[PDB]
């Protein structure tokens, strides 16, 4: 009820209460006469609760008053949020008026039980033609996106955001953990440009914010995606939802910064005492229930190019697939620039996909590896020296790379490209035909910027 | 001359392997040193 | 008053209580709301406790009561084919499990004079681990390797292939995603193994207390059959995650840090657990059961799994574990990515029991394969820088290559004792010398086929008896000749 | 005289007392309620004594009562203990009835004075090629084996027991500290079937016991050997004694486990502040004074597989002969894995062993060091570039490294090959011939696991 | 346009003034919040929009888009980039210019390393020519 | 002429006797006053002048000078001459004689490293020939 502030040391604030009732862990508190909310992080006795504030603390003092909500940080969720931008507490920041949904749900909740899990592992079809053949995603699975700016990272995000709603009738949630303000504004305007903003939701927490704000932002996007998945249409089929996170590395870093402020015996290379617990509580709620499913695309950054660091080691135990973007492909003019030799997927086994799909993927990877080993010798020595068989490998690899590039549904403003959503069967058929050797007379130029093997047959017949 | 090219290319590949192993050892040592320094700092700060 | 206390501090799952004067070590405590806690530290004016549950519902000033009985788990033969939490509460929704007796979780192993030497063998279906690294009832072995390298596959293959052999099984999962546990349960139920198996689960979302405690409950449930003359086999899915949970719950206690910020007593935590897998003598069984059963010896095998970073076995926890177990199986990611599956390293993998724990024919046949493999590996690594090699080096390299190709297998494909016997006899005698390397695996398959259709009576005799006499040797040699003489691979 | 338990944490119990009767240091106390013997480790004013509990601590509450024996932990000595198994406190555990002797000795006493030390000069020949050639031993000395987990320390200790104690007239004491139980039972039965049990006393404290029992179990075997040394035949001469300690590292590891609970500050890598003094107060009592001669053999564990750790660094100076085991040589399949370099003995000088012995050992170490130094340029460049003499050094070093291998008597089970024994002069002759250059043409594959130069000739012909 | 002489020296004084006040130690004794300290300063350099200017000045000035640039400076010990503060500041900013010591003494002035010096904005911040 | 068998053992004993006394630790857990411990001991080795000798003995001894040379000993861990204690001792002593394991094992005995061993006093100490 009527509390007091006892100790302001930076963000950490100790708040005293009545003896009988001391707000439980994670119960949000409101400070009278000011915009600031407090989130309990540990109880110390004598009613003292040691908590962290959200937002800056200049102007506060010892002796104020605080009231208790007796509930965690409830965010407003519903269908209204789509197309808006909200704070960590779900407050609008794009100067577009209040949201029109009254449904408040907490962000602190238990994960689904063992009997609530699905009875199967199913695939998610996005028709990118390179993300389905070599690196298949799985409903409920998790993908780690490797690459920085300059290789069109946002273009792929736009394409997936559009495709999830166009083919599987689903909505998406975007949460940005410690992103730069300038590039955030650039992203927002870029998405408003392609007319894709009205299928997504956005939650932003920037670098200038106290680490408490950055740490508990991802849970807001998680709760919104949960509500998008849960609601059932007639026939109760549920929905398939996507969740994007800008860099989980900054999530862990905010976690360890918050641990020190509260004070703790460091562990390992300075990381927090409890490092995996946090990763699990974030990444065990991205699962596939019998009602619906949530997939997650998270971008990752490895410190010091050392995969043995505790943070990459802990986060790598949950990643089901990895996508890598190489600047060399971008320079070669092939979009999207996704490497066909350094991307991994745990779903590429004969048990899940089947026999012929697995054989196709492995055969194309083998041919590409052989071409990668052959290009060095063809450079130092001359092309003619090489055997006729390896030349064939070179030509097939070139055609394969060209075929791996397709137009997008969000680039029709820039070039008038209608956009393609290729079903997987056409991709497998075309690749099997190409590996067989029936597409040996068609010139290579017939493969670039084409959605399907027919388009290639039509394009190749045209010229 | 035909031998020297393959000799130097094999030397370069061996150098790449050696630098990879040395990088592994370097990372292990760096993490150990950081852990030791942090432990010493915390222990000393507990004394005062 | 002396049995009723209050909560004073709640922080990250550790609760410090007051009162509770007649409170003993290890004894459980019941919080309000049907939530239990375990005492860890006594002090001059307070009691420390870890909550085994969801501590977010507990707040200051709540009451707590001391049951008076040590932490114990329900145990019996009714726990077969069920899935339970660390304390034994079912979660699969198949209804309550009747349990006749409850056993303690903190116990010490039988003394020196109450043991016996392991001589009864255990079969897994993998050629390499049987011939190269034999195991036996009562012997502890460790499966160690890099991430996503095949460790859980080998541990499930043993549980599957133990059907038909009167061996119970317990499977403990610590720090696993719920998808993987559900998938494993599905795979177990498909092949009928769950008919004689038990599963204890503690996922990555579960607190540190349950993840730390679960293997003790698994061991206590597996001790029931050993203390009565029957056998049992228990598999800890990841000991490293248990060590990590212990590290977290100790650093939360401000205990002094150490190598890799691990406390001092991280060797006791693993030794007190891994040294309960023992073979007891008939005297111990007779005394424990009060003469109900006589002339029968118990046993309990353990197969814990541990995971290494960047493929080093020189770390702190891996070497702590290696010095406790009677062997280790090292799975190398470099070979796993290269196609050698299961990827096993002959140099590091050993077994301390040796030839005692296997069949007579396998013992006579699989002699000194591991050392030859390790020497071959070293020599081959040396031949890169060498310009000229003599004849003996060439022969050693060829033999090592053939043996390396032979020891390959797929998932869910068990091999009988006779199968391994025939394959190893063919390998040793050099009948594979003229065979092309690339065909060797395929060649192997054909051999077994030609020994199932004909020479079938011998096959049954070897499978049941496991006996070697100049007749068995002559018959196997004659069979091998016929196959190569008149057949295709 | 009756005290009440005040605090129980782990294995450390601190107990109050009356003001005038506080028990002294190292005395033993008995709990009336259960079977437990506590040992005093420190005084804390106000008549409060900190103690380590010998046994289980489950079921012990606060307010339990304790009586004082006013005397340290006494153990029975004499000939009654020949061929029996005893606990840490002397209680028999072989189920063969009580031990009939009233002769009790305390296990805490001062080290022998400087005036009564003795010089050890008589040599002792084991039968192992590398030990009797490069690291020679001498009666009444001290021997140590250093290795990391899984390298071969025990299989060598048991082989030395086989080649020495079985063929020696005199008593023996075997103390096991912090090791596997299965090995203890195997050793007991193996000694029983050979009808040599009646000459050996045994003490066992294994890894399954609380650190209190693992911390003070070496002193009991020490006291038994101490009595067996000073005892003299009536009108007759004394006899030799032998001592075997399975692992002395656990003795310090127990103190490390219980150090922080005693109130001591941490130091170096988490070790207790008082380490070397703790090592010395035990390692000095293993002495061969003017009365009798004790020949002890110990195995020392190397944590994390590096010799720079403080625990194996402090103990290097307490031994006469040190034998260091290497994991690389083990992984190479060479057995026993003893490093020719970094293995020294204080009995290798021209006076004690002669001239030819010294010259042979020096030349061998020189050749091996030369090859180890040469390895790097081979690693980077290749083999053809080195001088022909360096190629000869490479081949000789390989052959020497193989020739140090030898099959054992207690390791027939692992490999299926019978044991072997080699006289010292044969070792000298073989190494002289090898360094001479007369065995150059013999293939290096014939030098593996064969004992004596002749067996090598036969094996070379066999190939 | 603002030019901070050396922030590396701001950090050192922040570490000292924090340790003197008994705040929790961490890697290099640095306090709990250092990344926040540098971000709170380097996130104030932006280019507001005309609506912001009009709202701030109550319509006194319109049509003009305001802007504050920033060029902070950091020095390294023995030419490393993996320390705590250098990594923080590298992560915060929008590009870096590397000045070497090998190039500086070899007579090459100014010593700019074009290999590993980048700017994210790039071509949008240059005149047409 | 005085010889100390191993001041390293002495430094460790000082660390134990100080840590037991509850004194603040530091690099490698060695408390303060570690430099003082070896400096005040190694500074007493010096040569006095004949006037000092004459004054001390009140004229009993005339026309003679006293001296006290020192040769202390310190051990290293795999060549780590950059640890806490060897650097202090190396900074105090006039000269340093280094013994190498890779030289001892090669048969070069005594194993003295000529390229790292120096003496400040130099030729003045030696005889004419
Ligand atoms: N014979 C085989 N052929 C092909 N692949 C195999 C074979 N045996 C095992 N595998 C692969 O090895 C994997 C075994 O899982 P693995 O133990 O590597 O997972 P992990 O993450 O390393 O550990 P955990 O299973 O405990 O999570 C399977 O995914 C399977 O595809
Ligand atoms: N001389 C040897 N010959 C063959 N195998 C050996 C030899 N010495 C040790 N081993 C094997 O190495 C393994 C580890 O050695 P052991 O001494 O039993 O354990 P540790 O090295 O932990 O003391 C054992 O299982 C044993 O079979
Ligand atoms: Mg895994
Ligand atoms: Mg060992």
């Amino acid at each position: 009820s009527s509390g007091r502030i006892i100790q302001i040391i930076g963000a950490v604030i100790d708040v005293e209460f009545e003896r009988t009732s001391v707000p439980k862990i994670y119960d949000a508190l409101q400070v009278d006469g000011t915009e600031t909310t407090l989130e309990v992080q540990q109880q110390l006795g004598d009613g003292v609760v040691r908590t962290i504030a959200m937002g800056s603390t200049e102007g506060l003092k010892r002796g104020l008053t605080v009231t208790s909500t007796n509930a965690p940080i409830s965010v407003p969720v519903g269908t209204a949020t789509l197309g808006r931008i909200m704070d960590v507490l779900g407050r609008p920041i794009d100067e577009a008026g209040p949201v029109a949904t009254e449904e408040r749900l907490p962000i602190h909740r238990q994960a689904p039980s063992y009997a609530e899990q699905a009875a199967s592992t199913d695939l998610l079809e996005t028709g990118i033609k390179v993300i389905d053949l070599l690196c298949p995603f799985a409903k409920g699975g998790k993908v780690g996106l490797f690459g920085g700016a300059g290789v069109g990272k946002t273009v792929n995000m736009m394409e997936l955001i559009n495709n999830i709603a166009k083919a599987h009738s689903g909505l998406s949630v975007f949460a940005g953990v410690g992103e730069r303000t300038r590039e955030g504004n650039d992203f927002y305007h870029e998405m408003k440009d392609s007319n894709v903003l009205d299928k997504v939701a956005m939650v932003y927490g920037q670098m200038n914010e106290p680490p408490g704000n950055r740490l508990r932002v991802a849970l807001t996007g998680l709760t919104m995606a949960e509500y998008f998945r849960d609601e059932k249409d007639e026939n109760g089929k549920g929905r398939d939802v996507l969740l994007f996170v800008d860099n989980i590395y900054r999530y862990t870093l905010a976690g360890t910064e918050v641990s020190a402020l509260l004070g703790r015996m460091p562990s390992a290379v300075g990381y927090q005492p409890t490092l995996a617990e946090e990763m699990g509580v974030l990444q065990e709620r991205i699962t596939s229930t019998k009602s619906g499913s949530i997939t997650s695309i998270q971008a990752v950054y490895v410190p010091a190019d050392d995969l043995t660091d505790p943070s990459p080691a802990t986060t790598f135990a949950h990643l089901d697939a990895t996508v890598v973007l190489s600047r060399d492909i971008a320079s070669s003019g092939i979009y999207p620039a996704i490497d066909p030799l350094d991307s991994t997927s745990r779903q590429l086994d004969p048990l899940v996909v089947g026999q012929e799909h697995y054989e196709i993927a492995r055969a194309v990877q083998n041919v590409l590896q052989r071409y990668k080993e052959l290009k060095d010798i063809i450079a130092i020595l001359g092309m003619d020296e090489l055997a006729e068989e390896d030349k064939l490998v070179v030509y097939r690899a070139r055609k394969i790379q060209r075929f791996f590039s397709q137009p997008f549904h969000v680039a029709e403003v820039f070039t008038g490209a209608p956009g393609k959503l290729v079903p997987l069967k056409e991709t497998i058929r075309g690749f099997k035909g190409l590996l067989a050797g029936e597409y040996d007379h068609i010139p290579e130029q017939a493969f670039y910027m084409v959605g399907g093997i027919d388009e290639v047959i039509a394009k190749a017949e045209k010229l | 001359q035909s031998a020297r090219m393959v000799a130097m290319k094999a030397a370069t590949d061996n150098a790449g392997q050696l630098i990879k192993d040395l990088q592994l050892i370097y990372n292990k040592l760096r993490q150990a040193a950081i852990t030791q320094e942090i432990s010493e700092i915390v222990g000393g700060a507990a004394a005062v | 008053a002396k049995n009723e206390g209050t909560i004073v501090m709640v922080s990250d799952g550790i609760v410090r209580i007051h009162g509770l004067a007649d409170a003993m070590y290890g004894e459980m405590i019941e919080f309000d709301g049907g939530l239990f806690g375990m005492a860890l530290n006594l002090e001059q004016d307070s009691v420390g406790a870890v909550v085994l549950g969801n501590y977010l519902s507990l707040q200051e000033g709540q009451k707590a009561r001391c049951t008076g009985r040590v932490l114990e788990v329900p145990v019996g033969p009714e726990l077969l084919g069920r899935v339970v939490d660390a304390l034994g509460n079912p979660i699969d929704g198949k209804g309550p499990i009747d349990a006749k007796l409850t056993d303690a979780v903190e116990k010490v192993a039988p003394g020196v004079i109450w043991r016996q030497s392991v001589d009864q063998p255990v079969q897994t279906g993998y050629k390499s681990v049987d011939t190269m690294i034999p195991v036996g009832r009562g012997q502890r072995e460790l499966i160690i390797g890099d991430r996503q390298t095949g460790k859980t596959a080998m541990a499930i293959d043993a549980i599957i292939a133990q059907k038909n052999s009167g061996i119970k099984c317990v499977y403990v999962a610590i720090g696993q995603k719920q998808s993987t546990i559900a998938n494993v349960v599905r795979k177990l139920e498909e092949t009928g193994a769950m008919a004689y198996t038990t599963v204890v689960a503690a996922a990555a979302a579960d607190p540190a207390a349950m993840q730390y405690l679960a293997p003790y409950s698994g061991c206590t449930m597996g001790e029931y059959f050993r203390d009565r003359g029957e056998d049992a086999l228990i598999i800890y899915d990841d000991l490293s995650k248990q060590a990590v949970a212990y590290r977290q719950i100790s650093l939360l206690l401000r205990r002094p840090p150490g190598r890799e910020a691990y406390p001092g007593d991280v060797f006791y935590l693993h030794s007190r657990l891994l040294e309960r897998a023992s073979r007891v003598s008939a005297e111990y069984v007779e005394k424990f059961t009060n003469g109900a059963v006589t002339g029968k010896t118990g046993s309990l095998t353990a197969l814990p799994i541990i995971e290494t970073q960047a493929g080093d076995v020189s770390a702190f926890v891996p070497t702590n574990v290696i010095s406790i177990t009677d062997g280790q199986i090292f799975l190398e990611t470099s070979l796993f990515n290269a196609g050698i599956r299961p990827a096993v390293n002959a140099g590091i993998s050993v077994s301390r029991v040796g030839g005692s724990a296997q069949t007579k024919i396998i013992k006579k046949l699989s002699g000194g394969i591991r050392t030859a493999l390790a020497q071959y590996r070293e020599l081959a690594a040396f031949a890169q820088f060498a310009s000229d090699l003599d004849e003996a080096t060439r022969k050693q390299l060829e033999h090592g290559q053939r043996v390396t190709e032979l020891m390959k297998q797929k998932q869910y494909a068990p091999y009988s004792i006779a199968d391994q016997a025939v394959s190893v006899y063919a390998s040793n005698e050099g009948y594979m010398a003229d065979v092309e390397v690339k065909k060797i695996v395929d060649f192997d398959a054909a051999l077994i086929a030609y020994f199932r259709s004909e020479y079938a009576p011998l096959m049954k005799q070897i499978d049941e008896t496991g006996d070697y006499n100049k007749d068995i040797e002559a018959a196997i040699k004659a069979g091998i000749e016929s196959f190569k003489a008149t057949q295709t691979y």
